[PDB]
Formats: structure tokens, C-alpha cells, sequence
């Protein structure tokens, strides 16, 4: 997150996982990122497209978070790192990132955790609120409409 | 796609967006009704008729519809005043300001900016334009200039199709053409609304020998018998017992609020000083004014509040007397304006700039004389200027009529000149389209673009100027720009050829940054004073004076060899004393309290700050020329000079914010 | 003039002001390149014998789109750096602020396209800024591309010429050349389709043959190191009609003969 | 008052509310208060925290720091507070009497004295060159010339906040000097002569290498005699 945009990684394209193999277990024990092991420094750049576990990347600009009042949007009051967000593609962008938008009632946060990913799951309560069931604490999000 | 001229409201608009505690005029109702239908409106009504009601209603409509509004004025002076007025008037609407100096609340729903700011914003393609519903142009009749004309037309052309327009101005001969052009270019319906007459009437009087003679009534009908009696009773300039003879006659008539127009910076101070033993504050107004002044000037540094101008203004303001001219600091000028707007000043001596813009009306307007000196000799006032000055005399509601007094100083005035000045159709101004060497050099670098065929839609002059440029090796025989011409293309202010010759002659290579900026003030200060120059400057900075004068003299001989007509500024260059400000600039850069500087400077505090401000552009141009020729020694010298002439007082915040 | 080499003393007079191509120590001035000494009033500088094209304000250039960026394009014009073309410096068919065109810039210009532009201003380091705000500039079509060194392009006031055989040539200052079929705008010189990739569907064989011959004679002129002008191009085209086959103009002896004939005819 | 280890029992009554300071963690799953650092636990509306030894700085609001300009952007500077750490940002409007015409004139490589104003967990920290809480401008801005000294965090805290720490008093008895103290582990000094600045640098380095505050005077005397 920053003050101007949010960076995401694409996990599924129309209810189909992308890629099929996520690379889990390729780096051994512990909790490691896909490119955080020993094989990342010995990948053959000139004989393949990308390395094991690489995904498409996207960018959500603050002016694309919603369709109205798109000059007073606070990014940290909408998303947090680690959230699962449903978005729609606007443009192919450059070779690094797509461009995405959430400016519709069915787009936004679908899964989130309390304490910035250290706690349990929360459930959506209002258009701009989620609630923790174990302790009745509330946080601000841009909730995608359920049901 | 057409312009329409127009000349059951309660049922038509049962739910108005805003309400006022008075009955609206017909033109206001028409403007409101046509704004409620979704059409653009052109309003051309007389002064002090209530044009700002339309803008307030537009802002209220935008707030109700949750859209944005942009307000634009040609003059940056009016932006701050309108910002303060709108901030006071509206409490539920966020107000913002965007100028070349400040930027407050860019995300607000109501924005006030300048035309060039909007031009740059449109060029950048800002995202806030998509939400804009109304754009308001105030004081349209002041945009008929050359520099103000192109930007306005470009802004009008570049605007998108979902933006509606509101236009406000005065009664001018060219009114239907602007609306027709806008409605043709944008293919929108716009209605032209005009008012019959002034809501408050004005009268013209003549003062002679301790009484006032009404000579024109409220119907603009001349009275010959009164003028004849004025001629009979009188059978030069003001005396030391003249302004007291007027400040008491009008005081007893309950017509006290007075604005006197004197066409001289120095004469206003003398006239104000001649008023001795006159007061208007009894015991509490003085204390309130003292508190306001003390709080306002807190933003300055402690040693900058002792300047003689501030002390004199404070002493005068405690009695209800003030002056308004271009020789004051901006803070003092805006302080005087704010105090005048609060009804604390009774007598004001003002220059011509007060009438232009500066929405601060009064009750009485007195003309010291009907003639003024504008550059080249004396000239009787044009009817347009007289109408502009005299029109600021009747405030709606608080006044039943507007009084105007024309003085007569122990000498009768001709009646034909009076009739010509007061009665007559005003004429729109025009420009002679001066041709400069920078324009010619810039046009020669453009691929294709046959120059001669565009000048027609000046030709004998263009050929003569090309011969000069080829003689001094700015261009070659095929009219290709050389290295010398490229430098001159980047110098815009006043003197391209003389400055270029100076730079390429290894001048400025021996002096220090403090001395370089001191010598360059000759191109900024016009030397209209007559006071003695400093007899001693330094052993150096006097050789620099001789070198500049010799180079200018050599360039002047080349101009006369080719028989080129010369402007007044260029002809009388060495005749004026344009080197008088070297010492002031030299000590400013060296580091010296601005109070000690004013003890020896030949110009007021307001003039000194203007000179330093104009010297910022000169340093930028010389820095650019150093990159073109590849002299890094000159580049670092000019960078140091810029940092040496910056002080806190030149960046003082406005009192309107 | 005088030929100097790097590290050579030019003058020891403490009266000159130093310019490009030199460095100094106290009153001694030295050369940093191989070139010729130039004097303008009190300014002293050295002009290099070889170098890349250096853009100047007002230049007429031909370039290729290299990168599609954030509200800007990168254009290759053969200099030391890429030029910059802002999105606000071009003309859009529909408009700029319609209630897109920032995320859809590839619908107008994309990587590999050739275009015609003018230099608007120079940045601090010499890189150029381009604009396409006239009907005479834009996308190039209906012809062929060729390249010559920029030092062989003679400076002139006009850079677009109509040639016999219904052919038009665009002579770039940077040395990039475009040959095409003459259009209505070219004849008149003497909305949404301005970004189209389609060529004219009625280009005949005679025009193709003429374009081939013009390219061959331009390459022949460049081989002999003769400056390229419109008059020389026409003269070389007319003098090559002896050979009936265009393909015989690629031999070295024919190119040298054409160049020598042009020079001899001019010198007479 | 007592020495504590991570995983130890927390000696505070669960009924009384206590505000938590550094070194103490509240579990997001079990809502349990436990210590995570090793050191001395101080208990003062009462506040508890653990004093532990550290060298790597982590930004916190209302801290006085010294930074280096490493890059200039369109609207702000890029500032480094420690080698190999994530950078912070300093805005062009974070100077006194700042406007779009009164731009700052700092370059890449300058030293600055500032205050931490924003330290959000999900964002990049921000600094300002004036105390916005009080409107005071006490020493914030560029530091010209001088020399920079690296120390650990406890030493910097002792210098800045403890008035009974005797180093500044013993230094003032040898020379006149200027000083700025940053809680990120930086000290800036300057004297009129280079030899005095060098002696101050050597004295500060040697005093930081030691732990006994009673030997500062002898160290200062020996170092100032060394430079003759
Ligand atoms: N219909 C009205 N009835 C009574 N008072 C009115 C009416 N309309 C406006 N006013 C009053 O006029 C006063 C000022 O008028 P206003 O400033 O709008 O004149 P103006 O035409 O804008 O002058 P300028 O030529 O300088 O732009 C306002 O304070 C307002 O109260």
C-alpha cells in the first residue's frame, strides 16, 4: 500500500486457479516466498518465460477504488495487506502490471483477518465495516456485497 | 448553437437553491430561471447592480447536485478578495484557492483560480474536470488585451462538452459577438441578459470658492445655467488650506466617506500631510485599529516592523486617513484595503489602480484634475477612465445617490473639454503590435512558415530589422540562426541584443555575485526619479557603468544607421538615471537590515521589493545562456546571486488568507 | 581552420572566455576533442569532427516509437538519448476529457510506428521534447524508409518536396528519410483516420518503380559523400535513366559515376 | 526494577488497566499480555515497558532524528536514517513558511534534523522539519559542515533525555561547540577549529565504547592533551 495506489497479485481468473502449481514446498521448510529460495538465483532467463510460482501483477489506483468522490479516498481505510479482493480489468497496462478497478457494488474485499493478518477471520457487517466475532472489534474496509 | 437576446416565477421555481432577504430584479430572476433549465447565461448589467447573486445561486445549485464549480478572474488581485468573501458567505461549502503563489484545499468542491492555472490544468488533463458542472468568468470586459486574450480563447476552446458557462461583465459595445462565438464554438444555447439603467443614480458637481454647484442631475442632462454661474463666480493647483476647506463642508452634510483620486504617488502623501488636526476616532476606534494593526503585522520579523512606512501608516490610520499607491508593501496595502472594507477610514487618497477591480465602493468621489501624464506628455482623461472612476460612488441600499465632485483651483475650466470627457461614447482600446527582435529570431527557427505572408494578415519595418541582425552576426546571409542568435532567443524581458553582446564580451567574469546583480539592475529600474545619485559607489562598479554605456552607445549607432524608428524607452535610456539603485541592491545582497537600507535609498519600500522581484527573472535567463555557450563558471556565479537576494519579507503571507 | 587534438594547448592569453570542447587551468586553455578552433567575439571553443545528431528547437525530425509509458511516449530519433512526446502534445480525434484515453494510448501509437514531429524545447541535458500539434505532422504511411548520416543533410528552410513521378520526400534533419506517394495535402502545399495503419488501396506499379529508383539514387549520393538536396536528387534521378533496370544502380562503379557526373555538372 | 525474559510471567494484576510500552506484546489470538524482550522491566494511568539493548532503529512518532538526502522527487525528498534500512519521505511543504514559490534548496548528500510525524504500520514513515504539535522551530533544518558519530540507541537516549549524564558538561569545560542529538543513533558536532572537532569525535567514540560514566573526565583530558 501507498498513498496513491495498491499493489496486488492475481490468484484466479474467472474461478480457475492461475497458475495451476503455486510452488508450495519447493523451497523447503518454514514460510518462504516463491522467489525467496536457492533456485531463484539459478533460473535460466533465456530458456523459459518465468520461474516456478510467478503470477500476474496488477495495480489499483486510488481514483479507481470507487466511482464517486474519487479525490478524497484513503487507501488504508479501504484495503490492508493480505486481503482477498475481487476486481475487474480495465487495461493491459505495461509488461509488468495490469490496471484494475473495484468501482461497483459487487467488487471489493471478500476475505480479511483482524490485527493485520495475525488474528482470526472477520465477517462483513455494512458497506464499510467488518466485525471480529471473538471480540466485538470493528475495522473499516470497502466490503464487496455478499449474497 | 445560437445566442438568444432576452429583454409565474414563484410556481416556476417552488424550491429555490438559495434565498435572499430582498426582492430580486427582473434580470436576476431571468438568470435564475434559465440556470434552472440547464442553459448557459450571459449577463451584461451596470455596475453595483448585483451580478454576484447569479454566481452564489450557481454555487448553491452545484452543492445541491453534488457537483463542482470553478471561478476565474483575469486579475490575481481579485482572487484573494473573492476567496475571502465566499469563505465568509458560505458555511456548508468548502472553498479552495489555486494561484501561482498558494494552493489551499485542492480537493474542495468550490475552486477559485486564475485563467492560466486552468489552462495548465486542461493541458495536463486533470481528473477533477469530469465532475465540473459550472465555470464562471467574472470581469469579461477586462480580457480584451493581447496577453489576456489568447489564454481566454484557448481555455474556451479546450473545455469539454459537459460544462456549462456563466459570464459576467459590464456594458460594452462588443457583447453579442462574444456570446455568439461561444455558442457557435461549443454549440450551446446561451441567453444574453442586460439591465436598463443603474439601480443607484449618479450626479456630477463642480466645486469653486467654498460651495458646490450641481451641473448634471441624475438623468444625465447637462445644466447650462449652473455652468454659466460657475464661470461668473470665478471672476492652478491646490493650496495648503484647500483640503481642510473640503473635509469640513462634506463632514457636516453627512456625506463623509470620501475617495480622492490624485495621479501622482508623491502628491498623495503631501495632500495627506497637509491635513493636520483632523480626527474621526474618538476613544475606542483608535484602540481597535491599533489592535488590528498589531495582530496583523505579527507575521513579519521583529526588526522589519520598524520601517518608516509602517510607522507613518500606523500614525495616519489612527485618525481615519490613509493613502493607496504602488509604492507601499503588499502587506500595508492589503491592511489598508481590509480596514477600508470595515468602515474605519473616512478620507482616502488613492491612485488609478484603486478603481480597477478592488470591489470597495464609497459614497463620495472627488477628482483632483481631469488630466494625467501617461508616459509621453500630459493628456485629458478619456471618457472610459472617468466612467470607471466615477462609477465607484454609489453603494446599493445604503445610498440614495452617487455624488461626484470636480475641483476648480482658482481658474475656470473649459466647457467643451468637460462635455467631451463626461459625455461621449467610449471606444475600445487597440494595440500597435510592436515587433521585437526576440520574436523575429524565434520565427526564423520554425521550419517552413513563410514569414512575410503572415505579417500581412509592418512589412517595410521587417526588412530593416533583418539587416541589423545580419550586420552584428546574429544570422548569416541565408538567415540561419547562429550561436549568438540562439542566446538572444532565450532573453525575453527587455533588451536581447545589448545583453547578448555583454555576455559574449567576457563581461561579468571579473565581478563577484553581489556585484553582478548590482550592475544588472539598470535593465530593471527605469530611473524615473530626479534625485541625486550616490556620489560615491566603489572604485569598481564604476568601470562597469562605463562599459555598459559604451556598449549601449555602440548598439544605438547601428540602429540609427539603418534608420529604425525608436521607442521612447530606448531613445531616452542614458538620459534617465537608471543606475541609481546599484547601492540599494549591493547592500541588500551583502546582508544589511532593511531599516538601514531605507535611510539612504531613493525609492520607497514598495519600489525596492519590486526591483528585487524583477531581478529573479534576469538571473534565470543568464543561467540559461550559460548552458547554451558552455561556460560553467558563469553558471555557478548566477546560482549564488539568486540565493543572496532572497529574504523573508518578500514571501510574507497574504492577510486575506 | 586549425586542427587540434586532445590535450593540446590552444592559447595562454587570459582574455578569452571558454566554451564547449575545452578545459583550462589558470590562464592555459586546452582541447578535449579532435576538431577545429572557433572564435565568436571573446568566446573560444572547439568543434568536434565527428559526433551524433544534437537536437535543436524548431527541428523537423523523423522517429520511431520505442516505449509506451505513463501519459507519454519514448521516440528514437538517432541521438544520444530518446526524445519525449507527452500525451498533451498530440491531437486526439475525440477529445481529452470526456465523461480513458490514458490507459488506451496504444490505440493511437504503439511500438514500432514511424511519425513526423517537431522539436518543441530541450531539457537540461540536451534531450528533446516533441509535439505533433499541426496537420502536417503525424503517422507516416504509403511508402518506404531509408537512412543516411545526418551530417549530409544540407540545412534549408523547407524539408518536404514534390518530385517528378508523383513522389514526395520527407528529409529529416536527424538523417531519417521517408519516400511516399504524393497526396492531396502535398499538392495543396505548393479526423479519426490520422492514426490508421492502412495504406492506400490504389498504389500502382509505376509509383513503386519510381520509389525504388529514388531510394537507389539517394544511396548512391550518400556513397560518394555528397550533401543531399532536392535539386541534386532530381538531377541524379534524371541522369540514371540510361540504365533501364533499376537493379544495376547498386554496383559501386555506377554509383561513383553518378556522383562524379553530378559534381562535374555542378562545377561547370 | 526486575530482570525479565521472553515467556516469563507478567507481574501485573490483570484487573488494573496498564498502558503497554516497548517490549510487551498483546496476543491477537488469546488476548494475553506477555514480554518478548530481555532486559529490565519498569512500572510507573500507569505505564509498563522493558528497557533492552538495541542498535537497529525503528521509526516512532515524536522522535528527533538526523537523516541524509539520497534522492529528490517531484514533490518530496528521499531520506535515509540508517544504512540498509527502508527510506523515509520528507515533504516540500514540511518547512516553516513554505509555499509553492518558497521552495527548499537542499541537495543530494545534505544532513537534516527533523521529527517523525507519521509511522503507520502499512505505509512509509514521514518526517517534518518543524514541530507541528507546538509550532516551535528549535534547531530543525540543515546541518552545515561538522562531523557525524554513530552510537547505540541507549547512549543516544541517555544523552538526549538525562540531564545528569556528565558528558556534555565535561566537553564544555574544554571547548565551545554545537551539538545535535538524534534518537536513530547519530550525533553531530562542530567547533571553530578542526582539531577541537576531532578531539570531540575521539572522546565521544571512546566514551561510547565504555560503560562507566565516572571515567569520562579522564578520557576527555587525555584526548584533548593528545592533539596538543
Ligand atoms: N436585488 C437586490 N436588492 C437589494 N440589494 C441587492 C440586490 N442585489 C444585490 N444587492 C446588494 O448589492 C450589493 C453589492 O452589489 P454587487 O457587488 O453585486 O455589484 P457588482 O455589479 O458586482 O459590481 P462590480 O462592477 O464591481 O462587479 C450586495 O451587497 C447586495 O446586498
Amino acid at each position: 500500500l501507498s498513498l496513491q495506489r495498491a499493489n496486488v497479485e492475481i490468484l484466479a481468473v474467472e474461478d480457475k486457479p492461475s497458475p495451476i502449481d503455486s510452488g508450495i514446498g519447493s523451497n523447503g521448510s518454514g514460510i518462504v516466498a516463491a522467489g525467496g529460495g536457492s533456485g531463484a538465483a539459478t533460473f535460466s532467463v533465456s530458456q523459459a518465460s518465468s520461474d516456478l510460482g510467478e503470477t500476474f501483477r496488477g495495480i489499483i489506483r486510488s481514483q479507481d477504488v470507487r466511482s464517486t468522490d474519487r479525490d478524497r479516498v484513503k487507501v488504508i481505510e479501504c484495503f490492508k495487506p493480505g486481503d482477498i479482493v475481487r476486481a475487474q480489468v480495465l487495461s493491459l497496462g505495461d509488461g509488468t502490471n495490469y490496471y484494475l478497478t473495484t468501482a461497483r457494488n459487487d467488487l471489493g474485499v471478500v476475505f480479511a483477518r483482524a490485527a493485520n493478518g495475525a488474528g482470526g477471520l472477520m465477517y462483513a457487517t455494512d458497506w464499510q465495516m467488518m466485525t471480529s466475532p471473538v471480540t466485538g472489534a470493528t475495522e473499516k474496509r470497502k466490503c464487496a456485497k455478499p449474497f | 448553437e445560437w445566442a438568444h437576446v432576452v429583454d409565474n416565477f414563484d410556481e416556476l421555481i417552488p424550491n429555490p437553491a438559495r434565498s435572499w432577504p430582498f426582492e430580486l430584479d427582473t434580470f436576476q430572476k431571468e438568470a435564475v430561471y434559465h440556470l434552472e433549465q440547464g442553459d448557459s447565461v450571459f449577463v451584461a448589467a451596470h455596475t453595483s447592480a448585483g451580478k454576484t447573486v447569479v454566481a452564489e445561486y450557481a454555487i448553491a445549485m452545484a452543492h445541491r447536485n453534488m457537483t463542482k464549480t470553478i471561478y476565474t478572474s483575469p486579475i490575481k488581485a481579485l482572487s484573494n478578495q473573492k476567496f475571502r468573501d465566499f469563505k465568509e458567505t458560505f458555511d456548508d461549502v468548502n472553498i479552495g484557492l489555486i494561484t501561482g503563489d498558494v494552493q489551499i484545499n485542492p480537493d474542495a468542491n468550490c475552486l477559485i483560480m486564475t485563467t492560466e492555472i486552468l489552462r495548465s490544468m486542461l493541458y495536463r488533463g486533470a481528473d477533477l474536470i469530469r465532475d465540473v458542472e459550472f465555470v464562471i468568468f467574472d470581469q469579461v470586459h477586462y480580457v480584451n488585451d493581447q496577453d489576456r486574450g489568447v489564454v481566454w480563447e484557448e481555455v474556451i476552446i479546450m473545455l469539454p462538452q459537459h460544462v456549462k458557462f456563466i459570464l459576467l461583465s459590464a456594458t460594452v459595445p462588443n457583447t453579442y459577438e462574444f456570446a455568439n462565438w461561444i455558442g457557435r464554438t461549443k454549440q450551446k444555447n446561451i441567453y444574453v441578459i442586460s439591465t436598463p439603467k443603474r439601480p443607484v443614480p449618479l450626479e456630477i458637481n463642480i466645486w469653486a470658492k467654498k460651495e458646490l454647484i450641481p451641473v448634471i442631475n441624475q438623468n444625465s442632462e447637462f445644466l447650462e445655467a449652473n455652468f454659466r454661474k460657475h464661470k461668473e463666480i470665478l471672476n492652478d493647483g491646490p493650496s495648503k488650506k484647500t483640503w481642510p476647506e473640503i473635509v469640513n463642508y462634506l463632514r457636516k452634510r453627512e456625506l463623509l466617506p470620501m475617495v480622492v483620486f490624485v495621479f501622482s504617488k508623491k502628491r498623495c502623501e503631501e495632500y495627506a500631510d497637509w491635513l493636520e488636526g483632523i480626527n474621526f476616532c474618538n476613544n475606542k476606534e483608535k484602540s481597535q485599529i491599533h489592535m488590528f494593526i498589531e495582530k496583523s503585522i505579527t507575521r513579519l520579523k521583529k526588526e522589519d516592523r520598524d520601517l518608516p512606512q509602517i510607522l507613518k501608516t500606523r500614525s495616519l490610520l489612527e485618525r481615519g486617513i490613509a493613502v493607496h499607491h504602488g509604492g507601499l508593501l503588499p502587506i500595508v496595502k492589503e491592511l489598508i484595503e481590509i480596514l477600508f472594507s470595515k468602515g474605519f477610514i473616512k478620507v482616502l487618497f488613492a491612485t488609478e489602480t484603486f478603481a480597477m477591480g478592488l470591489n470597495l465602493p464609497t459614497r463620495t468621489v472627488i477628482f483632483s484634475s481631469i488630466r494625467k501624464h501617461d508616459g509621453n506628455g500630459l493628456r485629458e482623461l478619456t471618457p472610459g477612465e472617468f466612467t470607471q472612476m466615477a462609477g465607484r460612488a454609489g453603494r446599493r441600499g445604503l445610498d440614495s445617490t452617487g455624488t461626484v465632485i470636480v475641483m476648480a483651483y482658482n481658474s475656470p475650466l473649459s466647457i467643451a473639454t468637460f462635455k467631451e470627457v463626461t459625455m461621449g461614447v467610449p471606444t475600445r482600446l487597440q494595440s500597435q503590435f510592436r515587433l521585437t527582435y526576440n520574436m523575429i529570431l524565434n520565427l526564423l527557427r520554425i521550419e517552413a512558415l513563410r514569414v512575410e505572408e503572415m505579417i500581412k494578415y509592418l512589412l517595410p519595418d521587417y526588412e530593416k530589422r533583418l539587416a541589423v541582425l545580419k550586420d552584428t552576426e546574429f544570422i548569416d546571409q541565408n538567415h540561419n540562426v547562429l550561436l549568438k542568435g540562439r542566446v538572444a532567443c532565450e532573453i525575453n524581458s527587455g533588451y536581447e541584443l545589448v545583453l547578448t553582446e555583454l555576455i559574449l564580451d567576457n563581461f561579468l567574469g571579473s565581478f563577484e555575485p553581489e556585484e553582478i546583480v548590482a550592475l544588472l539592475s539598470v535593465f530593471v529600474y527605469e530611473g524615473k526619479t530626479r534625485e541625486e545619485e550616490p556620489p560615491i559607489v566603489t572604485p569598481r562598479l564604476a568601470k562597469g557603468k562605463q562599459r555598459i554605456e559604451e556598449i549601449y552607445k555602440k548598439m544605438l549607432c547601428v540602429f540609427n544607421t539603418h534608420q529604425i524608428p525608436l521607442t521612447q524607452d530606448e531613445a531616452e535610456f542614458l538620459d534617465r538615471k537608471r543606475f541609481a539603485m546599484m547601492n540599494v541592491v549591493y547592500e541588500w545582497a551583502r546582508g544589511l537590515s532593511f531599516k538601514e537600507i531605507m535611510e539612504m535609498s531613493p525609492e520607497a519600500e514598495g519600489t525596492v521589493v519590486r526591483v528585487i522581484t524583477w531581478l529573479d527573472e534576469i538571473c534565470r535567463e543568464v543561467k540559461t545562456a550559460s548552458i547554451i555557450i558552455g561556460n560553467s563558471t558563469l553558471h555557478m556565479k548566477m546560482s549564488r546571486a539568486q540565493e543572496l537576494i532572497k529574504r523573508d519579507i518578500v514571501f510574507a503571507a497574504s492577510l486575506y488568507l | 581552420s586549425q586542427i587540434v587534438t586532445p590535450g593540446e594547448l590552444v592559447t595562454d592569453d587570459p582574455i578569452w572566455m571558454r566554451g564547449h570542447g575545452t578545459y583550462f587551468l589558470d590562464n592555459m586553455t586546452y582541447s578535449s576533442v579532435a576538431g577545429t578552433v572557433s572564435r565568436v567575439n571573446r568566446l573560444l571553443s572547439v568543434i568536434p569532427l565527428k559526433g551524433r545528431y544534437a537536437p535543436e528547437t524548431g527541428d523537423h525530425v523523423v522517429g520511431r516509437i520505442a516505449e509506451v509509458g505513463n501519459k507519454r511516449w519514448k521516440v528514437d530519433i538517432g541521438g544520444k538519448q530518446h526524445a519525449v512526446l507527452m500525451l498533451g502534445s498530440v491531437n486526439l480525434p475525440g477529445g481529452i476529457l470526456r465523461r480513458s484515453d490514458e490507459l488506451q494510448m496504444r490505440s493511437f501509437l504503439k511500438e514500432g510506428d514511424l511519425l513526423n514531429a517537431e522539436v518543441q524545447s530541450l531539457f537540461q541535458d540536451g534531450s528533446a521534447s516533441l509535439h505533433t500539434r499541426s496537420l502536417k505532422y503525424g503517422k507516416l504511411r504509403n511508402g518506404m524508409f531509408c537512412q543516411v548520416p545526418s551530417s549530409l543533410i544540407v540545412r534549408a528552410k523547407n524539408h518536404t518536396h514534390n518530385l517528378p513521378g508523383n513522389i514526395t520526400v520527407v528529409l529529416g534533419v536527424n538523417g531519417y528519410i521517408w519516400l511516399r506517394k504524393t497526396s492531396q495535402m502535398d499538392l495543396a502545399r505548393d479526423s479519426w483516420q490520422i492514426y490508421s495503419d492502412e495504406n492506400d488501396p490504389s498504389i500502382s506499379n509505376n509509383i513503386r518503380q519510381a520509389i525504388c529508383r529514388y531510394a537507389n539514387v539517394i544511396k548512391a549520393l550518400a556513397f560518394c559523400e555528397i550533401g543531399i538536396t532536392q535539386q541534386r536528387i532530381v538531377s541524379a534521378y534524371e541522369a540514371s535513366m540510361v540504365y533501364s533496370n533499376v537493379g544495376e544502380l547498386i554496383e559501386k562503379n555506377v554509383m561513383e559515376s553518378i556522383g562524379s557526373d553530378i559534381l562535374t555538372a555542378e562545377k561547370m | 526494577s526486575t530482570f525479565i525474559f521472553p515467556g516469563d510471567s507478567f507481574p501485573v494484576d490483570p484487573t488494573t488497566p496498564v498502558k503497554l510500552g516497548p517490549g510487551i506484546y498483546c496476543d491477537p489470538n488469546t488476548q494475553e499480555i506477555r514480554p518478548v524482550n530481555t532486559g529490565v522491566l519498569h512500572v510507573s494511568v500507569q505505564t509498563a515497558y522493558i528497557d533492552y539493548s538495541s542498535k537497529r532503529y525503528i521509526p516512532s512518532v515524536n522522535d528527533f532524528v538526523i537523516g541524509v538526502i539520497i534522492g529528490t522527487f517531484s514533490d518530496s525528498y528521499k531520506v535515509s536514517l540508517q544504512n540498509f534500512s527502508s527510506s523515509v519521505s520528507l515533504s516540500y511543504m514540511a518547512f516553516p513558511n513554505a509555499s509553492k514559490k518558497n521552495r527548499p534548496t537542499l541537495q543530494v548528500g545534505d544532513l537534516v534534523y527533523a521529527r517523525v510525524c507519521t509511522a503507520e504500520k502499512e505505509l512509509e514513515a514521514e518526517i517534518e522539519c518543524f514541530d507541528s504539535t507546538t509550532g516551535r522551530d528549535a534547531g530543525f533544518g540543515i546541518l552545515e559542515d561538522g562531523m557525524i558519530i554513530d552510537v547505540n540507541l541507549n547512549f543516544a537516549r541517555q544523552l538526549l533525555f538525562n540531564n545528569d549524564f556528565p558528558l556534555l558538561k565535561v566537553l564544555a569545560a574544554h571547548t565551545k561547540f554545537e551539538v545535535a542529538i538524534g534518537l536513530n543513533g547519530k550525533i553531530w558536532v562542530k567547533c571553530e577549529e578542526l582539531s577541537n572537532t576531532l578531539a570531540c569525535y575521539r572522546t565521544i567514540m571512546e566514551c561510547c565504547q565504555k560503560n562507566d560514566t565516572a571515567a569520562f573526565k579522564d578520557i576527555a583530558k587525555r584526548q584533548f592533551k593528545e592533539i596538543l
